[PDB]
């Protein structure tokens, strides 16, 4: 009676992607981003944008028939920060508030055993 | 998940009630007084339109309700409700006795088309997305037999 | 003029102060409760306490067409007594008391005695 | 009974 | 559709047989009828003047009705009429002409449907068969006490529901207001007992006013006297409620033991089932789909709070029929002491015209009432069914229950029998005012005649906290605080 | 007297005059769990602070709490018969994590009280690849003498900072944490704290005006 999905959330510095899919992950059920629910580029990464996108995806999720999901949060990873930012947290909260049962939470950020050089250079970046 | 009854002549929302789960299937009897609600949780809610109260609450289906068919006539007591879910399961609920009278399973895909006609004994036409049509014959007693299965070559959205 | 001179665990904030400026920029943004409480305070008052000659003479004065006994009591009444009696005169048809009251005062003015009192009595009647 |  | 089949001609090889009510006699013409079978019995609305009960009873038709039945067989050719009664009963028991329904009605009912049609002029309305002008004027006044008509003679919300009930307005009143605290099973049982009649055989009828038998009568009455010391209405509730658990084999033994009437109680059982359906049809939302079950009729003993409320609903029907003890209104007008027996204690009706000698207005308790065997002083305010001149010594009282001061006021609040004084001022009597039209204050309610009105006999009830809102310049009461 | 005294659904139907059916009326927070593991170094704060941790969750949030010694983790379960808020379970999980990252309990309570408080996290190496003394000094810059610098940012920005070696975590509103990210990072790049202190004062005034 309980059908499970996978809510893949990607929280970047400049935007948050909320994606729900089948257990295999190949079928997309609904994809909504921070830019979807906002007017200004500066507010794409805002938690408020994430909450609206989460609410949007949740409505479609119920519409299709999926009632539970397994959340796989991740960040940019690679040569950049590994921890999901506030936006993914807000989206994760929104899904819980949406009423969809949350199956399992995991962090699947790309962690490189070895990585190429970063964009900043020797003197750094992120002034 | 809020059912709202709107009166055209009066032009206002006469009744508002809450349902258990989202319902994408709505059927109104030919006599224009009963409404059957098919939720994705397999529950069936029958509401009196003029009065606005729940008359029947049938909860037998496991899959999502995909088709609902009211059978009845003015000045008769053979009133019936036919419900088909997405599991190819069809049940003939009896309103007067408030019980499930028959259960059918031959359909494999979702049942989208239901229709009952009176045989001058009652005949049920069940059609689903499995591209077949099943003709059943039945009565108020424990008699429910399959007569014919027609391969219609087309996905049966309604029949 | 004489009347005497008179947090929740789930705290509810939103907007800029909680740092959700996107909600602010996107435009998303109790008197009856006092009125209900004022009703409660009145209700408390009646449970706090759990405990006319004028109108009688007025009927008799009309019956005998002699309000002299009535007029004597008006002068004796305290000003606080006076206003209540004038305001308590009934205001439903056929308006016997009001018609009776003016007759009593009309008799008083003929007496040419206590002129100031009878004049102010009607002002409260009209008021 | 209670009535009886 | 079924009366289309009867009018459809018969099949060949089949004789026609039609069977119907008086409608077939007169309402319609049946072609080809050569034989008519006359039972002579028809069900027509009947009003009982003595107890004021409106009912539908099967009884003999008038002689004119029987003749119209006989002429039925002779429309197409000479025919035969077979009457299931004899000439002697036709001569004696069959009235010459059927009475008009207007004469078979409560007068309060006629105005009720008349007013339910929103017709203003009742007194001067051209009836084909006018009731007495005096009879009408009382009827309007009675409904106003029942709250069916407002001060301006217009039907109220109670009134529209009141017209929908087919019963007399008095009984229909209690059934309407009784849908609170699950007190419906009890109230109808009173209505069933009152409507059908008294099932108690008294000592005087038993001729035992043998010494072992009178005690058993006393024990039986005492057994039905537990519900309330001061009420006779609930003793009727005891037998009817106790009746239902008496199984089929124990009816007669129960009845011989308790000195009750068998055929009467079985009728009451039937009226309760019928009465509930009328109430639950109008009150409930699925008016026609409701069905009565014996289980709903069955109920346990009332709680003390339920008993008090039941006293309120009974008084709601009989607000006008309420009596007061004379000493309370006129001390020393009638000498009274602890030595005087209860049956000799005077009482006064609220709407009794004040005679030069107040003794004439006095009414007294019936010996058969529970109030007789009581000993101590009786209560101040009584509710009664009616007054009976039976008993040459004094007029006697058909008591129901005892109502207190504030309950009587809240019941008469809906009716026009209760008037309110001006706001009370004094020790701890400040009038709270929220808006110019709104205020909360104490008022002493006056029940009955106005102080100016000396013709009728009103009295003042105990002061009570009350909320008032000003409407059309009138400080209408909303609810007691 | 005193000496001082004076002196069951119905299985039947009725047809209304129009012929329509009329039937009798019909007879008139799920369970979830969260698991958060506590590292060895935070448990001793967890143990001695537990007396002040379960009350808010069990009472205000109406959650069903437990800590498992065997796996060394905290357990929060939604009670279907008692729990009412759908978001309480995740909120409780959000709160206990904050303590798990190194946060004072009372600060962690803010996440239960409010809903727009989030955790920002990053490492020094993301900003700049500092090593050896360079890394060790850079940590000293952020804390400052006696930890004064960390308190300077926290008051101005209305956040809290834990300097878990090269790991930094920030709690506040989204606006608050982002500006804090700027200040701490500016220290990493080599800005002396005194200059940062001036900027911290500047942003502080803007916060008060709005």
């Amino acid at each position: 009676s309980q059908v499970f999905g996978v809510a893949r959330i990607y929280a970047s510095f400049n935007d948050t992607f909320v994606h729900v899919t089948d257990l295999s992950g190949k079928e997309t059920i609904a994809r909504v981003t921070g830019g979807m629910k906002v007017k200004a580029d500066r507010d794409e990464s805002s938690p408020y944008a994430a909450m609206l996108a989460a609410q949007d995806v949740a409505a479609k999720c119920k519409e299709v028939g999926i009632t539970a999901v397994h959340v796989k949060i991740r960040a940019t990873g690679g040569t950049r920060t590994k921890t999901p930012g506030p936006g993914g947290q807000a989206a994760l909260r929104a899904l819980a508030r949406s009423g969809l049962r949350i199956g399992r939470i995991e962090d699947v950020t790309p962690v490189p055993s070895d990585s190429t050089r970063k964009k900043g250079g020797r003197r750094g970046r992120r002034l | 998940q809020l059912l709202k009854i709107f009166h055209l002549k009066t032009g206002k929302v006469v009744r508002s009630m809450k349902i258990s789960s989202p319902s994408y299937i709505l059927d109104a009897d030919s006599t224009s007084t009963l409404l059957a609600v098919g939720g994705t949780d397999g529950s069936i809610i029958v509401v009196d339109i003029e009065n606005g109260y729940i008359t029947h609450s049938f909860k037998g289906h496991g899959g999502t309700i995909s088709s609902l068919k009211f059978y009845g006539q003015l000045n008769s007591k053979i009133w019936l409700l036919a419900s088909g879910d997405t599991n190819g399961m069809v049940k003939v609920w009896d309103l007067v006795k408030r019980k499930c009278l028959h259960t059918l399973q031959e359909h494999t895909s979702a049942v989208r088309g239901l229709d009952i006609i009176e045989v001058p004994s009652l005949n049920l036409l069940s059609g689903g997305r499995d591209d077949i049509i099943n003709l059943w014959d039945f009565n108020m007693k424990k008699k429910c037999k399959l007569l014919k299965t027609l391969p219609v070559n087309q996905q049966v959205e309604s029949c | 003029r004489s009347k005497p001179k008179e947090l929740p665990f789930f705290l509810q904030l939103s907007g800029e102060k909680v740092g959700d400026e996107a909600s602010v920029r996107e435009g998303i943004a109790h008197r009856r409760d006092q009125e209900a409480q004022k009703k409660l305070d009145a209700e408390e008052q009646m449970n706090k306490f759990k405990v006319s000659h004028f109108t009688k003479q007025l009927r008799e004065g009309s019956q005998s067409k002699d309000y002299s006994s009535l007029l004597a009591t008006l002068i004796n009444f305290s000003p606080a007594a006076v206003d209540l009696e004038i305001r308590s005169l009934n205001s439903f048809e056929p308006f016997d008391e009001i018609v009776w009251f003016i007759d009593a005062l009309t008799q008083g003015l003929k007496s040419n005695k206590n002129f100031e009192l009878y004049e102010t009595f009607m002002s409260l009647l009209f008021k | 009974n209670p009535w009886l | 559709k079924e009366q289309m089949r009867v009018f459809q001609k018969p099949p060949q090889g089949s004789r026609l047989c039609i069977v119907a009510t008086n409608v077939a006699e007169t309402s319609l013409t049946i072609p080809g009828v050569r034989y008519v079978v006359d039972s002579g019995r028809s069900k027509e609305r009947k009003y009982n003047e003595s107890n004021g009960v409106q009912s539908f009873e099967v009884g003999w038709v008038s002689k004119a009705s029987a003749n119209q039945r006989s002429g039925r067989a002779g429309r197409t050719g000479p025919g035969h009429c077979y009457r299931l009664y004899s000439s002697a009963v036709f001569e004696h028991d069959f009235e010459q002409f059927s009475k008009p329904e207007i004469l078979r009605m409560p007068v309060e009912s006629i105005v009720l449907q008349m007013k339910s049609m929103a017709i203003h002029n009742i007194i001067n309305f051209p009836f084909p068969t006018p009731p007495d002008r005096v009879a009408l004027s009382k009827a309007i006044q009675l409904l106003q006490y029942l709250g069916a008509l407002d001060n301006k003679e217009m039907i109220t919300e109670d009134g529209k529901k009141m017209s929908l009930f087919p019963l007399s307005p008095r009984f229909s009143k209690m059934l309407l207001v009784s849908d609170e605290k699950a007190c419906l099973p009890y109230i109808v049982a009173i209505v069933s007992a009152l409507s059908v009649g008294d099932p108690f055989i008294n000592e005087f009828e038993l001729g035992i006013n043998k010494k072992e038998l009178r005690s058993k009568f006393y024990k039986s009455r005492s057994q039905f006297s537990k519900l309330d010391k001061f009420s006779d209405v609930f003793r009727l509730l005891s037998v009817v409620s106790a009746m239902d658990y008496v199984p089929k084999e124990q009816k007669e033994i129960f009845m011989k033991k308790n000195f009750l009437r068998g055929k009467l109680m079985e009728e009451i059982v039937k009226l309760r089932k019928q009465l509930m359906y009328i109430i639950k049809s109008n009150t409930s939302k699925e008016n026609i789909a409701v069905v009565i079950r014996n289980e709903d009729l069955k109920s346990d003993i009332p709680s003390v709070i339920q008993i008090k409320l039941l006293k309120q609903m009974i008084c709601a029907g009989f607000v006008d029929h309420v009596a007061v003890r004379a000493d309370v209104l006129f001390p020393d007008d009638a000498k009274i002491t602890n030595r005087t027996s209860i049956i000799n204690i005077p009482y006064i009706p609220v709407l009794a015209t004040r005679t030069p000698n107040i003794e004439d207005c006095f009414v007294y308790i019936h010996p058969t009432s529970i109030l007789n065997n009581l000993g101590e002083m009786p209560p101040k305010y009584m509710l009664y069914y009616s007054l009976h001149l039976g008993g040459n010594n004094k007029t006697r009282m058909n008591t129901l229950c005892d109502i207190a001061s504030t309950p009587l006021a809240n019941i008469a609040r809906k009716g026009l029998l209760l008037t309110y004084s001006k706001p009370l001022t004094g020790q701890g009597l400040k009038t709270v005012n929220l808006s110019p039209t709104e205020r909360y204050c104490y008022v002493v309610p006056r029940f009955g005649s106005t102080v100016d009105n000396d013709l009728k006999i009103g009295w003042d009830l105990n002061p009570i906290a009350v909320h008032q809102k000003k409407q059309k310049g009138q400080w209408t009461v909303i609810k007691f605080i | 007297v005193a000496p001082t005294a004076l002196k069951h659904e119905s299985k039947t139907v009725v047809v209304d005059d129009q012929g329509k059916p009329r039937f009798t009326s019909a007879s008139k927070i799920k369970f979830e769990s969260r698991k958060i593991m506590v590292p060895p170094h935070r448990m001793t704060p967890l143990r001695n602070s537990w007396t002040k941790i379960y009350p808010p969750l069990v009472e205000h949030l109406k959650l069903q709490v437990r800590m498992n010694l065997k796996t060394k983790s905290v357990e929060l379960r939604t009670n279907p018969k008692f729990t009412t808020d759908p978001g309480a379970l995740q909120k409780g999980a959000d709160f206990i994590k904050a303590f798990t990252l190194g946060f004072d309990l009372d600060d962690s309570i803010a996440l239960l009280r409010l809903d727009d408080l989030y955790i920002e996290t990053f490492e020094v190496k993301d900003v700049k690849t500092l090593t050896g003394d360079h890394l060790s000094r850079a940590i000293g810059r952020i804390a400052g003498k006696d930890g004064k610098t960390k308190f300077a940012i926290e008051n101005a920005t209305r956040t809290r900072i834990v300097l878990a070696d090269s790991k930094i975590h920030i709690l506040g509103g989204f606006t608050h944490i982002r500006m804090a990210r700027e200040s701490v990072v500016s220290l990493i790049l080599g800005s002396p704290p005194g200059k940062v202190y001036g900027n911290l004062r500047t942003v502080a005034s803007r916060l008060k005006e709005r």
